């Protein structure tokens, strides 16, 4: 590749390193709750608010089911692929040299059982997030544009 | 092996298929059969990619290098990802 | 092996996503499949076979059990005639207010689909008569497919399955086919004729409850021992007669009445009885020719050798044809193709003209659905046939044993044959065009007179060879003197004659100068189409630029860029042009006859005996016309029960445009567009952290133009067959 | 086939009575005199005069008060298919005879590419009267055995 | 380049174009339905192709067959 | 009542459980 | 030569305006009176091609707009 701008600076540098995905020192069990929070509670709107059933009362309550759906579909989705892609036993894939050279450990969510420990984050995560948007959007609900 | 790469008898040892193979699969060895004496020979059939102007560059009566291709291997595609 | 697909070593190592498309697409071709015997060769396709049936059974279960389950069966039967038949019920989730209420129709509660395939009509015909007949009917079928299924998993096991002289037994097949599957089959069918379907349509109602009680014949049995069979034709069924009573009932089983049934337009019961017992005759005599283990009987070994024409002129003639035949699979499927693509056309030319079944000559939707689909399906198969003759001059023929038989000489003069197929296909393409262009300019310049109306005066003389007078040429059946005539004018003619001059029925249509036109246009595409294929077939083996194209097998993708460039040059891709040319031809015979109907059907002969001279009268009043109720399915205003037609109208469109798309844009190009792709997935952050197990790569070059071919069909299948229902049931006449 | 006389068919009247109204309604607006005038009225006699001979020769018309080709052989009508056909077949040959003719005449020289791209004139014109003649000449040909070939077929 | 002159030819005669009246009242070409049948796919067929390929079709016959010939010919 | 119950499943269950099935099989490797 | 050819198409279409065109007429009406610069001999019946473009005269209606042209330079 190339070093630009956008794939180094110390402010993407530090942007990129230090969300979830790339913490690659902490239990893959919580990389994949704190995951699944924010896409969770993210895509409760578009589905309340475009869904077919916006205008009717039960807006709220249609979207909410929705978006809950889409988490379990991802969440069969990211099980297909950590079943597929490792083996219970094999050792993981992720690089484990740094920009300077130090060998650091490799990835544990790289990894059969650190995977399926995903997963398990995403999905308490993902209808956990789910459920906070629709208790905020229609208990503590004054401010927003909806 | 990845494709089959085949010389026959009719070669006139001119040297047209080696020089234009794009990835050293061809080269040439002595023979006794012909005014030049030298036959072509596929030692190195693997890397061959199946471009077959190997033998738009053999002039006899009907072809003397002959490909046929056969499986594809991730050299035989040319794939560089 | 080591992974999917299993009987492809070659394919399974191959990492890209190749290996996936590949591994479906080879997946029935049990000849080129690892470690193939000729023993499971065979095994295989007797399971496969069995397998093919559960399917055909299973698939005629669904039709019983939602006819009966959501249809209008008994109420339709009060009335044939304003009661459209009811395919299944409709429950989309996606389906707004105002569908729910255009899709409520023919007497049902929710929304539901119109049948169109004639299931209605057939099974009143044949006797069924309430619900309760058509769940059984279900069972009954479903039952079948399950043994069906055990047959195809029995015949695999050690002990249960079949060697290969059992398969090769050429001979005690052909018995049992002509005898027992040919033969009783139509024995039988008489036989539920006339115990269950003749009683129905006379107020008798026979079942398996009581169907020993009731005599088909108040005399049975008995009439036929003594030699006096002149009883069951002597009182048949009146011509007042309403088909679901009593009146005017006769008692008559088996006649020869030819007409029609005068309230239903259909061919008469006692009729199509005693045909299918003639021909159960027919078969069961032919099915005791060829030799078995009793030492009476044909070898058809030695009638092929004996047939060797003196002087040479058919050289060793059929020598040696037994063996090449009795050892080649792509040629016994070549042969049962071209039989079986001919009586398809056959079916559907027969049934329009001659409706076998009650009230199916007035559902006009009917009539098109099904004679437009029985000729696509021939047109399919019939190219099969010339597909699997390349297959069988690439795999399995031999050029020794075959010695200037008939079949090497075929090889032998391949170019006298291609060039004349060249030939007619040339001459009629410019004169058929020719006087077409000349009859558009000629009206385009208001002078309509000065068209070229060619009389079809040979088809107007053999339909006055049949009874119709229209044309007074006065010939036989239609002359008074002919012993042709007098040789039965008491046995069928006063019916056969009644029908044929009847304006209403499709019985030998009135034909005028549009007519001969189109024919030939018609007769362009069939050697058009057998000129790609015969080209495919005789040049499998090879030709001048490339003398050796038998070593890469039936399908390969090109030879590459020299000697001046070999695109499209397998076998294959014979096969592969010529889909279009029968998509096309196809085209133009179903588009004659729906035209040609749908201003009868209207009474408004005169629009099509005019406007079917010109180009533009083609397109003006037959397309662009006709058109104007499907389009409207869905508008600014409102929908209507037309709306799915007009969806799938474009639906069809779009696939159709989508073909193109990989025809015409070859691969290398999408390749290299891939490499940049797979570069930028894989330094995307967050995105790099997903990898592809199998390498993205393009399509390979045959699959493209398989795969730009399904669509092509499919939108072309699609587009037609919306068009078609939908302007006839708009107007439902 | 039930074609009456185009010269007793009505609707054959009716068609020429149309195009002949059609046409002087578009000329009942120039000037009596003027030159679209005369043009118009050119076309008017040309329709009369066509209308006539088809009604004179013979042809029979429909129910569409239009002409139909008897093309069975019937010789009542000859000159409709038989005549017409005949005189392509003869001009046909006379084409296809005088182009075989030229190609075998330049095939003995050095290179006859140059003599196709580049045609000889004058050869050419010693050889565009033979085809008067090429179906007497051409029968003589295929009775002599010198119309084909055999076996040998490419190269020479 | 073809739908952008096909978005030109529907939008001035549904938009701009057409006679006015005296009174001052104006009437377009296409009665001002571009607004409304343009934004489905089906009603590009219907109003445009279907509905203003009128006058090519019957063009036969008078001085405007000569583009009736060429819309065939160019098919 | 039985369709809104067997439209789904054979339109969304059934498909998911197909595609999901034949996914690992397709990607196995011995 | 690419030059030359344009003055030679520019030359006939000066001169097909001045010897075969309404416009001397189309200059007195021009909202109603086509601009034609076209006629056809009459041969095979192609003389329904003159079409009624009135101002006194027949033949093919131009539309590429050169009447416009020459009336805004005051010919
Ligand atoms: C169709 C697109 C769409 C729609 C209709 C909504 C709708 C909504 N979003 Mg949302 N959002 C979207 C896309 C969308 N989002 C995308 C693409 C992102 C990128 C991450 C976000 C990130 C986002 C955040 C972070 C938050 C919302 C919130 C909201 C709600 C308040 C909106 C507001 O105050 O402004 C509302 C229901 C707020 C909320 O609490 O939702 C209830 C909130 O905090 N949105
Ligand atoms: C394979 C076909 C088939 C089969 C299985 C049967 C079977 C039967 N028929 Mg039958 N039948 C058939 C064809 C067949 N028929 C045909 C084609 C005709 C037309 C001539 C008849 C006419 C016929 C009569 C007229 C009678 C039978 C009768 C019978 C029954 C007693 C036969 C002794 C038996 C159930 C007899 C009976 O008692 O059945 C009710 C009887 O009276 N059948
Ligand atoms: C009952 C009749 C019948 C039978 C038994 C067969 C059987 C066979 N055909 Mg065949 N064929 C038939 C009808 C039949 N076809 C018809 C009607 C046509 C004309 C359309 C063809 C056209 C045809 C071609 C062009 C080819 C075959 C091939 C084959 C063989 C391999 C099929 C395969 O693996 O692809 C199975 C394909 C799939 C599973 C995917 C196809 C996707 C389509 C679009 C589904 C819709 C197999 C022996 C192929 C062969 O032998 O290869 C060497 C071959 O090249 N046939
Ligand atoms: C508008 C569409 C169109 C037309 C007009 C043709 C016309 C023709 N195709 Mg064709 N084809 C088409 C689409 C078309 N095809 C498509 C979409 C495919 C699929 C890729 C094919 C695939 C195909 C194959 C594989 C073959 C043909 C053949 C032929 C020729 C058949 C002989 C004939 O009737 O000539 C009559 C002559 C004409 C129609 C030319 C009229 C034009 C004028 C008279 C020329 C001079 C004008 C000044 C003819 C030239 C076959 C052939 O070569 O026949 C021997 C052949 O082998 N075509
Ligand atoms: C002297 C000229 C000549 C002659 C005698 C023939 C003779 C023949 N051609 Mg033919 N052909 C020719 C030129 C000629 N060709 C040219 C120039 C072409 C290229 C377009 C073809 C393309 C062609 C095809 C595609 C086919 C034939 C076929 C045939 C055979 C059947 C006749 C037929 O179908 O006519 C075909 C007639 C045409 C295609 C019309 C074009 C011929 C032009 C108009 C004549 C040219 C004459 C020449 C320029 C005049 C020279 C004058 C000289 C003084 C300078 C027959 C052996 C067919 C065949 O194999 O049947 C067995 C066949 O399928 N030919
Ligand atoms: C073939 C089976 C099938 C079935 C049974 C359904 C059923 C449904 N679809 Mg659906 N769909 C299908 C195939 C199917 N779809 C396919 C193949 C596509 C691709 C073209 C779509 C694309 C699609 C879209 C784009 C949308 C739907 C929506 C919906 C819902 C209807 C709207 C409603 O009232 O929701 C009432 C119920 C809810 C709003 C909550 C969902 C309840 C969950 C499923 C439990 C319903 C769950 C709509 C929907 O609900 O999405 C939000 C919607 O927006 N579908
Ligand atoms: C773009 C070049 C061009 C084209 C296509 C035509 C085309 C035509 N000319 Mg024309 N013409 C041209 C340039 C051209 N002309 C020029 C430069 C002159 C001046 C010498 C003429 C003088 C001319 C005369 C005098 C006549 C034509 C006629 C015709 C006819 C046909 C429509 C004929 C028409 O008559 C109705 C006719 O008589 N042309
Ligand atoms: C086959 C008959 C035929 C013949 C012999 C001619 C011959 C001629 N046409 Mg013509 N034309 C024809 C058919 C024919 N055309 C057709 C079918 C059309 C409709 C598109 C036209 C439309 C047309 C316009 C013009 C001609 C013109 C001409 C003349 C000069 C070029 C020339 C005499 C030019 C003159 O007149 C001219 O402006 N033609
Ligand atoms: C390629 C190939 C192949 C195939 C082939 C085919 C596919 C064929 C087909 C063919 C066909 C598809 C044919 C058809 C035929 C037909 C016919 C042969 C007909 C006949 C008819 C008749 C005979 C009639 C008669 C009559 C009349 C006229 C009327 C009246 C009645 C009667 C009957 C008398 C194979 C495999 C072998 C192999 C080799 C190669
Ligand atoms: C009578 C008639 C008819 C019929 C017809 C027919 C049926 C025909 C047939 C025909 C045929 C069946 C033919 C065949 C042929 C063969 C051959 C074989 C030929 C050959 C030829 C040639 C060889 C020639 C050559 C040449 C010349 C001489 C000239 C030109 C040049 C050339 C060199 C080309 C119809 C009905 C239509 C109508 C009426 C009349
Ligand atoms: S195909 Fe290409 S790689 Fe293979 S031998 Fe020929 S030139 Fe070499
Ligand atoms: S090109 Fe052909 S002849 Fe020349 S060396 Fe190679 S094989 Fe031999």
């Amino acid at each position: 590749s190339l070093e630009t701008p956008v794939t180094s600076s110390p402010l993407v540098a530090w942007y990129l390193s230090n969300l979830p995905a790339y913490r690659t020192a902490v239990s893959p069990l919580l990389r994949g709750i704190e995951v699944g929070l924010a896409h969770g509670y993210l895509l409760v709107g578009p589905f309340a608010l475009t869904g077919p059933l916006r205008n009717t009362p039960v807006h709220g309550q249609a979207g909410t089911l929705g978006a809950i759906g889409l988490v379990s579909i991802l969440s069969v989705c990211l099980t297909m692929y950590g079943v597929a892609s490792f083996n219970e036993g094999e050792p993981s894939t992720a690089p484990v040299l740094t920009l300077t050279g130090r060998k650091k450990e490799a990835d544990k969510l790289q990894t059969a059982e650190g995977w399926s420990q995903f997963t398990g984050g995403f999905f308490f995560g993902g209808v956990s997030g789910a459920v906070w948007a629709y208790f905020l959007l229609y208990v503590l609900d004054l401010p927003y544009f909806f | 092996m990845s494709h089959s790469v085949k010389i026959y008898d009719t070669c006139i040892g001119c040297t047209q298929c080696v020089r234009a193979c794009p990835t050293d699969v061809l080269e040439m060895i002595p023979w006794d059969g012909c005014k030049a004496k030298q036959i072509a020979s596929a030692p190195r059939t693997e890397d061959c990619v199946g471009c077959k102007r190997c033998e738009s560059a053999c002039p006899t009566d009907f072809l003397s290098v002959r490909v046929y291709l056969g499986p594809e291997t991730t050299r035989s595609m040319a794939l560089s990802y | 092996e080591l992974r999917f697909p299993r009987f492809s070593q070659g394919l399974a190592q191959d990492p890209t996503t190749r290996r996936i498309w590949f591994g479906i697409a080879t997946a029935h071709d049990f000849e080129s499949h690892d470690d193939i015997t000729e023993e499971r060769l065979y095994q295989n396709i007797f399971a496969s076979h069995f397998g093919q049936l559960a399917i055909i059974f299973l698939w005629t279960s669904g039709n019983l059990f939602h006819v009966a389950w959501q249809g209008n069966f008994e109420s339709w039967i009060q009335d044939p005639l304003h009661v459209r038949p009811i395919a299944h019920a409709i429950w989309d989730p996606h389906f707004g207010q105002p569908a729910v209420e255009a899709f409520t129709r023919g007497g049902a509660a929710g929304p539901v689909n119109i049948a169109y395939s004639g299931v209605y009509q057939w099974w009143y015909t044949i006797g069924l008569r309430t619900n309760e007949d058509l769940y059984t009917g279900a069972l009954f079928l479903l039952f079948l497919s399950t043994l069906s299924l055990i047959a195809s998993w029995l015949h695999l096991q050690p002990k249960w399955k079949p060697s290969l002289s059992w398969f090769k037994n050429a001979e005690s097949r052909l018995n049992h086919h002509l005898s027992g599957l040919f033969g009783v089959s139509s024995l039988a069918w008489t036989g539920h004729l006339v115990h269950v379907a003749i009683p129905a349509s006379r107020g008798e109602y026979v079942r398996w409850n009581n169907f020993l009680d009731v005599l088909p014949y108040p005399q049975g049995l008995g009439p036929l021992l003594t030699g006096q069979w002149n009883l069951y034709a002597q009182n048949p069924d009146s011509s007042n007669h309403l088909f679901g009573t009593a009146q005017g009932a006769g008692t008559a089983i088996l006649t020869l009445l030819g007409g029609f049934h005068p309230q239903t337009q259909s061919l008469w019961l006692t009729d199509m009885a005693h045909h299918h017992l003639a021909i159960a005759f027919i078969f069961l005599i032919a099915g005791h020719m060829y030799r078995t283990n009793f030492g009476i009987g044909h070898s058809i070994k030695d009638l092929l050798e004996a047939h060797t024409p003196p002087g040479g002129r058919l050289g060793r003639g059929h020598k040696g044809l037994y063996d090449t035949i009795n050892n080649s699979i792509h040629f016994q499927l070549g042969l049962a193709l071209a039989s079986l693509g001919v009586i398809t056309s056959l079916v559907a030319q027969h049934m329009y003209s001659l409706p076998p079944y009650a009230f199916i000559a007035q559902d006009f939707t009917t009539q098109a659905a099904l004679y437009t689909h029985h000729q696509y399906i021939a047109g399919f198969i019939m190219t099969g046939a010339f597909a699997h003759g390349a297959i069988f001059f690439i795999r399995d023929y031999n050029p020794e044993q075959n010695e200037d038989n008939v079949l090497a000489r075929m090889l032998d003069h391949k170019e006298a044959i291609i060039s004349h197929l060249s030939w007619a296909s040339l001459f009629l393409g410019f004169h058929t065009l020719g006087l077409y262009v000349h009859n558009d300019v000629m009206l385009a310049f208001g002078t309509p007179e000065k068209q070229i109306l060619i009389e079809p005066i040979f088809a107007q003389w053999i339909q006055s060879a049949h009874g119709k007078t229209t044309y007074g040429f006065d010939i036989l059946l239609s002359s008074t003197n002919g012993p042709a005539f007098n040789a039965g004018r008491s046995l069928w003619l006063p019916g056969w004659l009644n029908a044929v001059n009847e304006n209403s029925n499709s019985l030998f249509l009135t034909i005028g100068p549009g007519d001969f036109l189109v024919h030939h246009a018609i007769a362009l595409g069939l050697h058009t189409t057998t000129l790609i294929l015969v080209k495919g077939a005789l040049d499998a083996r090879g030709s001048k630029l490339m003398p050796d194209k038998k070593d890469f097998g039936y399908s390969f993708p090109c030879d590459g860029p020299g000697r001046g460039g070999t695109c499209d040059i397998s076998a294959w891709d014979a096969f592969y042009l010529a889909v279009f040319w029968m998509l096309n031809t196809i085209g133009w015979v179903t588009f004659y006859w729906h035209w040609k109907h749908i201003t009868l059907w209207q009474g408004n002969v005169s629009q099509f005996n005019e406007s079917s001279t010109y180009l533009m009268g083609w397109l003006r009043d037959y397309l662009w016309l006709n058109s104007s109720q499907l389009i409207n399915g869905y508008n600014p205003f409102g929908m209507n029960s037309l709306s799915v037609w007009a969806w799938m109208f474009l639906f069809g469109h779009l696939v159709w445009a989508t073909g193109f798309m990989f025809l015409i844009s070859w691969r290398g190009y999408w390749q290299e567009l891939i490499e940049t792709l797979a570069w930028a997935h894989e330094r995307t952050p967050l995105a790099n952290l997903i990898r592809w197990r199998d390498k993205p790569v393009a399509l390979s070059i045959v699959q493209a133009r398989l795969v730009g071919l399904a669509h092509f069909s499919v939108g072309y299948i699609f587009t037609y067959a919306a068009f078609l229902i939908a302007s006839t049931s708009g107007k439902f006449g | 086939a039930g074609l009456t006389p185009c010269k007793e068919s009505k609707a054959f009247a009716k068609r020429e009575k149309q195009s002949v109204k059609k046409l002087n309604s578009s000329l009942k607006k120039y000037a009596p005199d003027s030159a679209p005038a005369l043009a118009i009225q050119a076309t008017i006699d040309k329709t009369k005069r066509r209308f006539e001979n088809y009604g004179k020769f013979g042809l029979l018309c429909g129910s569409d008060g239009l002409p139909h080709l008897i093309v069975s052989g019937d010789q009542r009508h000859w000159g409709e298919f038989i005549t017409p056909g005949v005189l392509f077949l003869y001009i046909a040959g006379w084409i296809g005879w005088v182009g075989r003719s030229y190609l075998i005449a330049v095939s003995g020289e050095k290179k006859p590419a140059m003599r196709e791209i580049i045609i000889d004139v004058e050869l050419a014109a010693r050889i565009i009267p033979r085809g008067f003649i090429w179906p007497v000449a051409a029968y003589r040909e295929l009775i002599n055995g010198d119309l084909v070939v055999d076996d040998a077929d490419i190269g020479y | 380049i073809s739908v952008v002159i096909f978005h030109f030819s529907w939008k001035m005669q549904s938009d701009v174009w057409g006679t006015i009246s005296d009174q001052g009242v104006v009437t377009h070409i296409t009665g001002g339905n571009f607004a409304q049948s343009s934004i489905t796919i089906n009603g590009w067929l219907r109003d445009f192709l279907w509905a203003q390929a009128s006058q090519v079709i019957q063009s036969y016959g008078s001085s405007l067959s000569a583009y009736g010939l060429f819309f065939l010919g160019a098919h | 009542n039985l369709p809104s119950i067997f439209v789904p499943l054979v339109g969304l269950v059934f498909p998911a459980i197909a595609m999901t099935s034949l996914f690992l099989y397709v990607q196995k490797k011995k | 030569g690419q030059l030359s050819i344009i003055f030679l198409w520019l030359s006939g279409m000066y001169f097909h305006g001045a010897r075969f065109s309404n416009y001397e007429a189309w200059l007195s009406d021009p909202t109603h009176i086509g601009p034609s610069a076209q006629v056809v001999w009459p041969i095979v019946g192609q003389e329904i091609l003159n079409g009624d473009v009135g101002g006194g005269f027949r033949g093919i209606q131009i539309t590429s707009g050169f009447f416009q042209l020459w009336r805004a330079s005051g010919i």
